[PDB]
């Protein structure tokens, strides 16, 4: 026999505003020559997008259930090629589990902490391909690709700590893995723009106040049909007999 | 006190430079 | 070292900071917003953790916006969800109700009934039987900005 | 110049430690890679604090 | 219950996509 099922999606809304007085604007113009309106407009424009991108990452990190563990410390008398091969095999198995669960295929990617990225930067040339002319920045940026398939992004320690002081749990040793699916009906994480931001300018209030507002609608959530199975969270430990931790460069109980 | 010796003259502050807020952003659109 | 010209005894330097104008959501008044700032702001769809860990003997739980927010906040209809152990359920009924059921760890069946009040954002939960010792409850809703034109954040 | 050096050394506040003894059965390439990684992490921290 | 603000509409869903089961098989004929 056969059976059927149904699913549903819907977007959400956002709104922000800013305002200032005439006297303050004139004072700023006379003293330093700055203009408040353009500065406020620009700050709103950047902040809306910045908050949307941060909310995306919050959503992805909050709703994962799959877990895995591994030990990253080098053996005391081993070269980097063997350890790199072991890392590649472990990560290949981890990514294979996702495909086994979701029974599909798609792109490959990963999110890494500061220490994890620092370790990954120590791999030999053929395993890890650094980004061209990469210069470190305190943002969430792209540092390159490894194994030729997985694209990686580095999460700064400060952002991780600011996440940790919330209810969201994350450490500099944590790693998030994901698979992006492009199939017509199947996807891991979905996003869209139902209504773009519409600026609103109000005339001068009889109290001599200028105000500007922004409004719009968008969808940022996980797919209703089998969503979270596309993500796994991997944490790395640094404690094994006869190993070295690059943080301190000391032997571990040996 | 007296202007003959030092410290007895008023000083004029000088405006040197102004710093503006830095750009914000993030890159999480891959997933 | 860095070389800079010096012609007078004193020199002044100024800078400008971005500040959250309104005390709403995660941020408060006077807080600085920068590259690494993370928090909920200007976004209406939000989620809250109701019970961090169950006691194993409670059959009821109440969620009020007066706790996680300063005052009463209206909620849009038909846009609420309930998370049990980070597993979401269907949306609530339009008028006033929500039905959800989950399987006990030992294998039994537990039903959850919810009564909603959109005007003040109060939701009451009742269980057929007390859940296990380790269980968490989370609620996802969105703010009806249309009903309350105020509470719009500023910069 | 000596006073410049004294000011720079005195006003520092950040501290970090790292053992540098070479393992007995290791070549110089691995240790050099580890040292490079540690120093890159230190400079990443200084850039993150400075934000420039 | 006014048409101007565009919330009182009844709204209509859409079909989007259909999903069919994948094929089945195995490779055990070598032995």
């Amino acid at each position: 026999n056969h059976e059927m099922k149904k699913y549903t999606l819907f977007p959400s809304q956002f709104v922000i505003a800013a305002e200032h007085t005439v006297q303050a604007a004139y004072e700023a113009q006379r003293e330093f020559g700055l203009d408040l309106g353009s500065l406020q407009f620009r700050t709103l424009k950047e902040y809306l997008s910045h908050e949307q991108d941060m909310l995306r990452l919050r959503i992805m990190i909050w709703r994962t259930l799959a877990t895995d563990t591994f030990d990253i410390a080098l053996p005391v008398n081993q070269s980097f090629d063997v350890w790199a091969t072991i890392i590649r095999g472990k990560f290949q198995t981890v990514y294979r589990d996702i495909i086994e669960r979701v029974k599909s295929s798609g792109a490959m990617g990963m999110f890494a902490g500061a220490d994890a990225a620092s370790f990954f930067k120590q791999l030999p040339k053929d395993f890890f391909q650094p980004a061209e002319d990469y210069i470190q920045t305190p943002y969430v940026h792209y540092i390159g690709t490894l194994f030729g398939n997985v694209k990686v992004y580095e999460v700064p320690a400060g952002i991780c700590k600011n996440l940790t002081t919330e209810n969201i749990q994350f450490s500099s040793m944590d790693v998030l893995c994901y698979v992006r699916d492009e199939n017509p009906g199947k996807a891991g994480f979905v996003t869209g723009d139902a209504v773009p931001a519409i600026p609103f300018q109000h005339p001068t209030t009889p109290a001599l106040v200028n105000r500007t507002t922004l409004w719009g609608s968008a969808i940022n959530d996980m797919h209703p049909r089998n969503g979270a199975d596309y993500f796994t969270r991997v944490t790395l430990t640094m404690a094994k007999k006869g190993g070295l931790n690059f943080i301190s460069g000391d032997t571990i109980d040996a | 006190e007296m202007m003959s010796v030092s410290d007895g003259v008023m000083r004029l502050p000088l405006f040197l430079a102004m710093i503006l807020p830095v750009q914000l952003g993030a890159a999480t659109a891959d997933a | 070292c860095t070389f800079i010209p010096v012609t007078r005894d004193q020199s002044d330097i100024y800078e400008v900071f971005n500040v959250a104008g309104s005390s709403f959501g995660s941020y408060a008044a006077g807080d600085v917003l920068d590259m690494q700032s993370v928090g909920v702001y200007s976004q209406l769809r939000r989620r809250y953790v109701l019970v961090a860990s169950s006691d194993g003997t409670s059959k009821t739980a109440t969620f009020k916006m007066e706790d996680f927010e300063g005052q009463n906040v209206p909620i849009r209809k038909g846009r609420t969800n309930i998370y049990v152990n980070r597993i979401k359920s269907v949306v609530d009924n339009g008028s006033g109700s929500l039905l959800h059921s989950f399987t006990n760890a030992a294998g039994e069946q537990i039903t959850v009934t919810c009564s909603l009040n959109y005007n003040i954002g109060q939701i009451a939960l009742s269980f057929s039987k007390a859940p296990d010792k380790g269980t968490e409850i989370a609620i996802e809703t969105e703010i009806n900005i249309e009903a309350a034109p105020e509470l719009i954040p500023l910069i």
